[PDB]
DNA sequence: TTTGAAAAGCAAGCATAAAAGATCTAAACATAAAATCTGTA
């Protein structure tokens, strides 16, 4: 089933009740009738909502946010970054690496 | 649960969330709640759509933001907690309290106990929602803070009537994974797409801007209609500066804002049925941001002469400065052999003396038998460069109680490249020469 | 007027300011202090009382436990010493200074209430003058120098702040003469306590020994020997003196007669035990109680082996009993309201619990992110020797570790799990599932060390446990040692 | 007009000065309740 799915998932990386419990309430709380809690408990599809909601603002989610000059910036910023030795950078050394980049894509 | 959920859009999910956790009654409600979002995603919009759309619910509305510290924080909290009360049941006699003796968070406890024991004469357990919007916006924040605040509900009686309930907004994910193992209830706010910023926009600004003053006087002098036209402007808006501003619902704004009167005045008779034409007619509104707002010479000369000293090696400034005739056999430096990979003035600038100062000062300044017309170092070049020193414009290695006549302290320029090129053709210096051959 | 900041919680005494050197006109003004009704000693105890209504049911084992508790057979030469130089002192009407010390629980506090006792009942007899003794326990005090408002408290019965407290002190062991004076036995405890920056506190009780009027005992008690000659001065040290008692730990002789005199007239004893209730009476069935010999010698051994803590001893000899007593009333079912003996097996399980380490079997119950972590950071240690990891290395070999055992069964049904919470409208994660719930499942644990830095990727952590007890940890898990 | 060669420049290595800041304390600035002085009634 989708809720042993679920309980095996948070033993293998949470291990706790209490986490699996504020996934549970929103459940059970937006349930409108019966047969929609019981669909909601057999599919558990609200829990890979709230899995996606408690991920949107990471690393990974904040970068899809990106505008394509703040991602073309960020890019610049990190292989400048990587071709340092300390992983140091500035505005001046970004926006160089950055210029460059659209000469050579133009 | 019985509670209202409004309609709000782009967060219907959310909106859910805040209907499964808040509610008037306390067994049910976690005592602490955390919304998470970054600047403009609409958690502030949507908590306030959420208990409007639910009045019997009582909230207390505090700005971290506003008191800064900690204890201005806790004097708040008793304060607006104990106006609180007061508004909600006029016919309760209460004992008023200073919210001023609150100094130590075990004061925040007594006094909120206190406040709570003369009002057990209620029938019903009551949550008193306690709204901190921007807990992490605090100025003087540490990671110390919020534990106190997550734990403060185990302190307060349990068989009160009134039960204090927590609702926190955070900004970074950072501060929010330094408390994960607590366990505390979250909703997350993620970042509008451009297509829900140019809804919301449209949808937040049309009506102030079909009612302008501007546009009225517009049509005067030269309702749907006017809906098209501001519609058409905030799509504009987002297609040509969306890359500028990100998903950015404040800096848009002020973008409308800035461009909105020039766009009006462009407007003409033959130009509102064709949006193309009044597009063509406003092409410069769109083409750059515009979100934008008396030194003397030897003031002048001497940024120029500091910055010089900081972005060039000062084992070759005796071949581009001697100009000397030597009656003694003397060999002059022959110059720099490779250049550099690396403009120099992309990096931070390297440190001087005061006499290697004077020197390049001396030999970049503008002009016989008793004559010697070189300027020497008297006391006015000496008092340009301490008001140099006194507006940031140059800086040393120490900041506050400065030995300026200690040899140990060393000397930078502190101006970007811009600023002293503006500088350097205001006096017609051409310092661009100076760096050309050595990158 | 209009305050900069307020002070709305002041709490400040009713303490007079004025020194003991201006109360009378001159010397010859003082009177005789003894014929003062407040000098030399001349209400909460009901509030934590209240009626019962229930028969507490006290099994056989509970008069050993109570007997067990902390509320002088081995203490026979440092009795002799500390009551000789206190007799001598004050029967000659002379001020000195005894110093004790030695680790915790070697019975020095309760050798020295001892020797007071027996002096005050001396002192009873008309055999020495009276004295008054005060009792200062540096760790009982709020601020250090609340000693002098406590010591000048018990002599006059005035309450003056510190100070004042001071100079009154001072005044009255200089100036005021043996005739009109009594006798003060001052027992200062934990002196390491009172020792502060200027050590002023320490001179000045130490100093006041030194006075010919004084008629002052102080007796010293430390936890070093050598706390005179690390922490204070040349000239306290001067005062202090050369001889000094030590109370060495009890060697397991000692600790073996200790325990067997608190259990004198328990042990080898006939009890009226009901059985419908529990309820034991010492002189419905006759059960004898025995605690072994060789397990008192065992526990005495073992507490000497450490310490030779009396406090351990007694300690170790109650839970035994409350192992056993748990037993006990486990398999009678008896509840609160023919031989009963408290084994080894208690004594060694009372010494076991003590010595187990859980630090082990926690790293073996965490989950499989939690256990990955430490895996991969012993990894890391293995690889380069720094013995700080930083988190991005950490992460980037975590992600190693994935995809090099990515045939694994275990691993390629986990995959999904870790980087995507087994949903396909999750994108593919950068930090695994569980990411910063272990990692500050591991800082609270004390498990792991992290450095106060705001770049996530460079920020280093440490090992805070030893490297080979996680190895271990990680060597009893199946599916990390496989790979 | 050549010469060549001694001065100038490059560069790796390494000891060492110094920048930055974490941590802390003294001192100026500030408030306050109980006790004690002080001029009258
Ligand atoms: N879903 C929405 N529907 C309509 N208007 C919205 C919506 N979300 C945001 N807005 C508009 O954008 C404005 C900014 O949103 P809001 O103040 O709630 O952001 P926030 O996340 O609380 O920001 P901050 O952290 O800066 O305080 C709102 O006042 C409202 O006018
Ligand atoms: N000789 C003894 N005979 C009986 N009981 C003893 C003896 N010595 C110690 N104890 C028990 O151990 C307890 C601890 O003794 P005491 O308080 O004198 O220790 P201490 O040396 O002052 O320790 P600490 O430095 O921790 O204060 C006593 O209260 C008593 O119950
Ligand atoms: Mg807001
Ligand atoms: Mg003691």
């Amino acid at each position: 089933s989708n809720l042993n799915r679920h309980i095996r998932m948070n033993f293998e990386t949470f291990r706790s009740l209490p986490t699996l419990k504020n996934s549970i309430i929103p459940l059970v709380a937006t349930s409108k009738n019966f047969g929609s809690l019981c669909t909601a408990i057999k599919s558990c599809s609200f829990l890979d909502i709230y899995n996606k909601n408690q991920l949107s603002n990471n690393l990974t989610g904040r970068l899809q946010s990106l505008s394509d000059l703040e991602l073309a910036i960020l890019i610049s910023a990190a292989r400048v970054a990587l071709r340092a030795k300390d992983g140091s950078f500035n505005f001046n050394l970004a926006y160089a690496e950055y210029e460059k980049m659209i000469k050579a894509i133009n | 649960m019985n509670v209202t959920t409004p309609e709000v859009a782009f967060r219907e999910y959310q909106t859910n969330c805040l209907a499964s956790y808040i509610s008037a009654d306390p067994d049910i409600t976690p005592s602490n709640l955390i919304l998470q979002g970054y600047s403009g995603t609409g958690k502030t919009y949507t908590l306030k759509k959420y208990f409007n759309a639910n009045p019997n619910l009582h909230a207390v509305w505090l700005e971290p933001v506003e008191l800064v510290s900690w204890k201005p924080l806790l004097q708040a909290i008793a304060r607006t907690v104990q106006y609180k009360l007061k508004t909600l049941y006029p016919n309760i006699p209460t004992t008023d309290y200073d919210p001023l003796q609150v100094e130590e968070p075990f004061l925040l406890v007594k006094t909120l106990h206190n406040i709570f024991v003369q009002y057990e004469s209620l029938q019903e357990k009551t949550c008193l929602f306690l709204i901190l919007d921007g807990f992490d916006s605090l100025q003087d924040l540490d990671a110390a803070l919020f534990n106190k605040y997550i734990k403060l509900n185990e302190l307060l009686p349990k068989d009160s009537k009134i039960n204090i309930k927590f609702i926190y907004t955070m900004l970074e994910t950072s501060f929010l994974q330094r408390y994960s193992t607590h366990c505390i209830p979250t909703v997350m706010f993620p970042r509008y797409n451009v297509d829900e910023v140019s809804t919301i926009l449209v949808m937040s600004r049309c009506g102030e801007l079909m009612e302008d003053s501007c546009l009225r006087k517009r049509i005067i002098e030269e309702d749907d209609q006017f809906q098209n036209v501001a519609a058409n402007f905030i799509h504009l808006i987002v297609q040509a500066f969306h890359s500028y501003t990100g998903n950015d619902i404040f800096a848009l704004n002020d973008l409308i804002d800035f461009k909105w009167p020039k766009y009006v005045s462009r407007i003409t008779k033959e130009n509102i049925f064709e949006p193309l034409a009044l597009y063509k007619s406003a092409i410069k509104l769109f083409l750059s941001t515009d979100d934008n707002l008396d030194l003397s010479i030897i003031s002048k000369y001497l940024l120029i002469a500091s910055y010089i000293c900081s972005y060039l090696e000062p084992r070759y400034d005796a071949s581009i400065f001697s100009r000397k005739t030597r009656i003694i056999q003397g060999r002059a430096a022959y110059g720099r052999r490779k250049k550099k990979e690396v403009n120099p003035r992309y990096l931070q600038p390297s440190l001087f003396a005061i006499e290697r100062l004077l020197a390049i000062f001396q030999a970049i300044f503008p002009i016989a038998l008793r004559e010697e017309s070189l300027m020497k170092a008297n006391i006015e070049v000496f008092q340009n460069l301490s008001e140099l020193h006194t507006l940031k414009l140059i800086a040393t290695t120490m900041n506050k109680n400065i030995d300026y006549l200690s040899p140990k302290v060393r000397w930078k320029v502190n101006v970007p490249w811009e600023i002293i090129k503006e500088i350097s053709e205001s006096v017609h210096f051409n310092i661009s020469d100076y760096f050309s051959d050595i990158h | 007027v209009i305050r900069k900041f307020t002070k709305k919680n002041v709490a400040r005494a009713k303490k007079k300011y004025t020194p003991f050197s201006k109360r009378f006109k001159s010397i010859a003004a003082i009177p005789d202090l003894t014929s003062l009704p407040e000098f030399y000693g001349n209400r909460f105890e009901n509030k934590l009382k209240t009626t019962q209504k229930h028969q507490i049911v006290e099994t056989i084992f509970s008069k050993v436990k109570k007997q067990l508790n902390s509320s002088l057979p081995a203490r026979e030469n440092e009795f002799a010493s500390i009551y000789l130089s206190a007799y001598s002192a004050i029967e000659s009407d002379s001020a000195t200074t005894i110093y004790v010390a030695g680790t915790p629980g070697v019975g020095k506090t309760l050798t020295v209430r001892e020797v007071v006792k027996e002096l005050l009942s001396s002192s009873a007899q008309r055999e020495i003058p009276d004295f008054l003794y005060v009792e200062i326990n540096g760790l009982k005090m709020v601020k250090p120098t609340d000693c002098y408002e406590t010591l000048w408290n018990k002599v006059s019965g005035e309450r003056l702040t510190w100070a004042a407290s001071m100079e009154s002190l001072e005044f009255y062991f200089k100036r005021v003469p043996k005739n009109k004076k009594k006798t003060i036995v001052v027992l200062l405890d934990e002196l390491d306590a009172m020792v502060t920056k200027s050590q002023d506190i320490m001179y000045n009780f130490f100093n006041w020994t030194t006075y010919e009027n004084a008629k002052l005992i102080v007796i010293a008690v430390a936890n070093t020997m050598d706390l005179p000659e690390r922490q204070l001065g040349n000239k306290i040290t001067s005062r202090i003196g050369f001889t000094r008692i030590m109370f060495t730990g009890y060697t397991h002789e000692e600790l073996k007669n200790i325990i067997d005199l608190r259990l004198k007239g328990l042990n080898d004893s006939f009890f009226y035990v009901d059985t419908k209730t529990g309820n034991a009476i010492l002189i419905v069935r006759k059960v004898r109680l025995r605690m072994s010999a060789d397990a008192i010698e065992i526990a005495s051994r073992k507490v000497a082996s450490v310490s030779g803590d009396a406090r351990r001893a007694l300690k170790v000899c109650k839970r035994a009993a409350e192992i056993a007593e748990k037993h006990y009333m486990a398999k009678h079912g008896y509840g609160y309201d023919g031989v009963q003996t408290v084994h080894i097996t208690h004594v060694m399980k009372a010494l076991n619990e003590t010595l187990n380490s859980h630090v082990i079997t926690f790293m073996t119950r965490l989950s499989f992110t939690a256990k990955l972590f430490i895996y991969a950071l012993l990894n890391l240690m293995k690889k380069n020797g720094s013995q700080e990891q930083e988190l991005g290395d950490i992460v980037d070999e975590i992600k190693l570790l994935i995809e090099v055992n990515g045939s694994n069964k275990f691993v390629m049904e986990i995959a999904k799990t870790l980087f995507q919470q087994g949903s396909d409208n999750i994108s593919e994660q950068l930090r695994i599932i569980s990411w910063d719930f272990v990692l500050n499942q591991l800082l609270d644990a004390g498990i792991l060390f992290k450095q106060t830095m705001k770049n996530d990727r460079i920020c280093c952590v440490k090992l805070n446990i030893s490297v080979e007890e996680a190895k271990r940890a990680m060597n009893e898990d199946e599916t990390l040692r496989n790979l």
